[PDB]
RNA sequence: AAAUUUCGGUUGGGGCGACCUCGGAGCAGAACCCAACCUCCGAGCAGUACAUGCUAAGACUUCACCAGUCAAAGCGAACCU
RNA sequence: GAUAGCUGGUUGUCCAAGAUAGAAUCUUAGUUCAACUUUAAAUUUGCCCACAGAACCAAAUCCCCUUGUAAAUUUAACUGU
């Protein structure tokens, strides 16, 4: 290009020929002269000269603004109620296309943290990932998601397709853990167990309208029927196709990895598993 | 002068309003429209809570 | 491989079998299906009323009858339904209305009546 | 206000304001009209009705009410169920 | 608040040729010509209004 | 007014779809979205919206 | 008897006398507007229902804010000064 | 290095824009809002406007097309009055 044409010639680029993008450093402005000097900017006497004026929001002694008004539950729990970030239908749709999150093993948080498609964070009480009905068309992916929320609407739209949705609960060390099990494996501490949710997510988890892993496995079909009914579209049968065993998985509770199970401890270094021996430990993890 | 007090209501549990009356009269019965039940019921006062 | 305490298993031990999970009207095939966006999509559905063989033959007459403005100038019961972004919505909501129509079929208005009542009393005139 | 802290050496948020109002990313603030829960009796329909009700605030008072804040408030709200969660994102605005 | 222009921030090669050829495909959508700011350092460019779908169709007809 | 006849008339008679009308109304009016209603209720946002559902941005 | 505190504001200099909230008449005469140690008249209420119920497009707004005022419709009964 | 609505001062060159209706405040020697003024930007109408329109108990004023013009609304800032 010319860049390279017109630095052929002029001397070498020393430290002397170095400044900055004009418009940039803004000169400094000090109180030195005559136009920036007499009162310095600071208006006639009082406390604006003498810079102690009242706390910030104070009105002369009257009740402030944000006094006079009453109190009220906006964010009483706030710092309680449970968040999940937010997934759409046509990002797991570009993310399967992009490449990252393959649809051949089991799209589980771990595969989508890896990926970055939807960047959570185990601090700020959140919990998990909800689920989104945007992409409701133009969607075709045929695998089994794991996502704590989802929608009738969007469980039928992922189930005709071929796929299989279900919901889990991750607790906050569980949701810390899955988040970046890297350092979790090199603090050295072995694989907990995820405990059971609170009463308000026991019948939300127990019930096979919504795919828990806590419900009866023989209402599956029933409510897939009824959302097939609902919104159309023919069941296709899963049992007849090539990705059988693999959908098949259901990853049992209180395992947190999908691959690993609890009690056993990793090791960065020297690719090896301990087993937690001991008739108690194993009684106290998985009974 | 004309006490505040307030009217309970029969059917329709958790509905309540407050109404005027004079000092030197009998208690008052008088009809209102519930929320609940979306129909007139005669209202009976009790507990008095101002004088004025 | 694993088995978990709380595991499916051990939490329901009749339906146990790994496969009895993923086992089980309105023929979707003999009605038609087309959208055209108008910002909310349009769910369009039509089907030929009289070849109807899903629906009996009082339960047709009656749908004939009562809902006559959707019929077509072929005999199709055209009828479509947009309020939402998302067409599985709208098909879901025309699915349901076929239902209702179905069920009420198998079971402002005042000034028209005087208007009615109007006419025929000067209807009278005769030799 | 306290511009700096003592111990970690950073901004403080006044309670009062979060208790007494409701942060939007939108960039409003909503609040609550006074004297709705007291004397109500002489009070007729229309101004219970309208007192009842929910009220933005101005420019000043909104950025009053973010200097008062820090930016930890600005956080998103997915909440499993709010109400207020369509009125988080403004849409449809030309100036 | 108000001010609002796309930015296509990769550019690379002649700027003033990828400049003219926007303003004569966006001239026909507002008649007016569109106030850019091309760059030639920084291989970028400004376009007062929001034109991103457009731009993004035309330059995948384009093919790049 | 409408009638039977009139739908008989045009399919036999004439051969060609039959138009329909429904009278429809102008919209309201709706003011200039104003960024700080100040004044107005939480109902303000909910005059400008397409339309009520959970819309959301890219996540 | 010990321990902390205060002694509010206007006053054609300060005390004294009087006042501290709100509505109307002239100043302010014909959209709004403006001053009271300028001259006056009044009020911290008064009489019947209890649909004086639940909702909600658009506006006025005491010169700011907090606070106040009118309202097509919608559901429910009709055949306030 | 206390505080202090208070006295005093607050350092070189040059260019441009640059004067406020009022309210609250244990308040009128101080503070906030409003209003005036400054910077960057998106929008189109800003002022004198002509027939007319605007009350029972004089100079006047409001809206106001063509017409002179190029000024006005908003967004985000923040000191100064
Ligand atoms: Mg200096
Ligand atoms: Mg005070
Ligand atoms: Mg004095
Ligand atoms: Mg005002
Ligand atoms: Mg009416
Ligand atoms: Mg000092
Ligand atoms: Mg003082
Ligand atoms: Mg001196
Ligand atoms: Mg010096
Ligand atoms: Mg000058
Ligand atoms: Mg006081």
């Amino acid at each position: 290009a010319r860049a390279l044409d017109l630095l052929r010639g002029l001397p070498r680029v020393s430290l002397a020929n170095l400044k900055p993008n004009p418009g940039s450093k803004k000169p400094e402005r000090r109180p030195r002269g005559r136009r920036r000097g007499r009162k310095c900017g600071r208006g006639h006497k009082g406390e604006r000269q003498r810079g102690t004026r009242p706390r910030l929001g104070f009105e002369g002694g009257q009740t402030p603004f944000y006094i006079r008004i009453p109190k009220y539950g906006f964010n009483e729990g706030h710092s309680f109620r449970r968040q999940y970030k937010p997934l759409s239908l046509n990002r797991l749709q570009y993310l399967i296309d992009l490449g990252r999150v393959d649809p051949s093993q089991p799209i589980d948080l771990t595969q989508l943290v890896n990926g970055r498609g939807v960047t959570i964070q185990p601090l700020k009480r959140d919990y998990g990932v909800q689920l989104v009905e945007e992409g409701a068309d133009t969607f075709t992916a045929k695998v089994n998601i794991e996502v704590q929320l989802a929608s009738e609407l969007a469980i039928a739209a992922i189930e005709k397709n071929g796929g299989v949705v279900t919901t889990a609960f991750y607790d906050p060390r569980s949701l810390d853990i899955v988040c970046k099990p890297v350092p979790f494996f090199l603090r050295g501490q072995p694989i907990p167990k995820r405990m059971l949710p609170p009463e308000e997510l026991v019948p939300y988890y127990t019930d096979a309208k919504n795919r828990g892993y806590l419900a009866d496995p023989a209402k599956f079909p029933e409510a897939r029927l009824e959302l097939a009914r609902k919104y159309g579209y023919i069941l296709p049968d899963i049992t007849k196709d090539e990705l059988f065993k693999m959908l098949c998985t259901r990853k049992d509770p209180r395992q947190i990895f999908f691959g690993l199970a609890p009690g056993w401890v990793v090791n960065m270094a020297d690719k090896k598993i301990l087993k937690p021996t001991d008739e108690n430990l194993l009684k106290y993890y998985t009974s | 002068k004309n006490i505040l007090v307030r009217m309970v209501s029969e059917a329709g549990t958790g509905f309540c309003f407050n109404t005027k009356r004079n000092r030197l009269r009998e208690k008052l019965t008088l009809l209102h429209y519930d929320p609940v039940v979306k129909q007139r019921v005669l209202f009976v006062e009790k507990k008095k809570i101002r004088s004025l | 491989e694993f088995k978990s305490i709380y595991s499916l298993d051990k939490l329901y031990p009749e339906s146990q079998g790994s496969d009895t999970a993923w086992r089980v009207d309105i023929p979707l095939d003999r009605l038609t299906i087309s959208y055209c966006r108008s910002v909310n999509s349009k769910a369009e559905v039509r089907f030929h009323l009289a070849t109807a063989e899903w629906i009996a033959e009082p339960v047709r007459q009656k749908i004939a009858i009562t809902h006559k403005n959707k019929i077509n100038r072929l005999g199709e019961l055209i009828l479509t339904s947009e309020s939402s972004r998302y067409q599985f919505r709208n098909l879901a909501d025309c699915l349901q209305k076929i239902r209702d129509m179905i069920t009420e079929a198998s079971q402002k208005l005042h000034r028209i009546r005087i208007e009615n009542m109007n006419r025929e009393r000067l209807r009278q005139k005769r030799i | 206000l306290t511009y700096f802290s003592a111990r970690k050496g950073k901004r403080k948020t006044v309670k009062a304001v979060i208790d007494r109002f409701l942060r939007l990313h939108c960039g409003l603030w909503v609040r609550r009209k006074a004297g709705y829960k007291k004397k109500l009796w002489k009070k007729t329909p229309a101004r219970k009705k309208r007192l009842r009700e929910f009220v933005f605030c101005n420019k000043t008072q909104s950025k009053l009410l973010d200097k008062m804040t820090t930016s930890f408030w600005k956080r998103r709200n997915w909440y499993v169920d709010d109400p207020y969660q369509k009125y988080h994102d403004r849409t449809n605005l030309k100036v | 608040g108000n001010r609002q222009m796309t930015v296509i921030r990769k550019v690379e090669g002649d700027i003033w040729a990828l400049q003219k050829d926007v303003e004569d495909f966006l001239s026909p959508l507002l008649g007016k010509t569109p106030v850019t700011q091309v760059n030639e350092v920084t291989g970028t460019l400004r376009i007062k209004g929001y034109f991103d779908q457009e731009l993004k169709a035309w330059l995948l007809e384009k093919g790049f | 007014r409408w009638d039977d006849s009139v739908t008989y008339i045009f399919h036999q008679l004439l051969d060609m779809r039959e138009p329909v009308f429904e009278f429809v109304r102008p919209p309201p009016y709706h003011p200039k979205q104003k960024r700080f209603p100040h004044r107005q209720p939480l109902r303000y946002l909910d005059r400008y919206r397409d339309s009520h559902e959970p819309t959301y941005g890219i996540y």
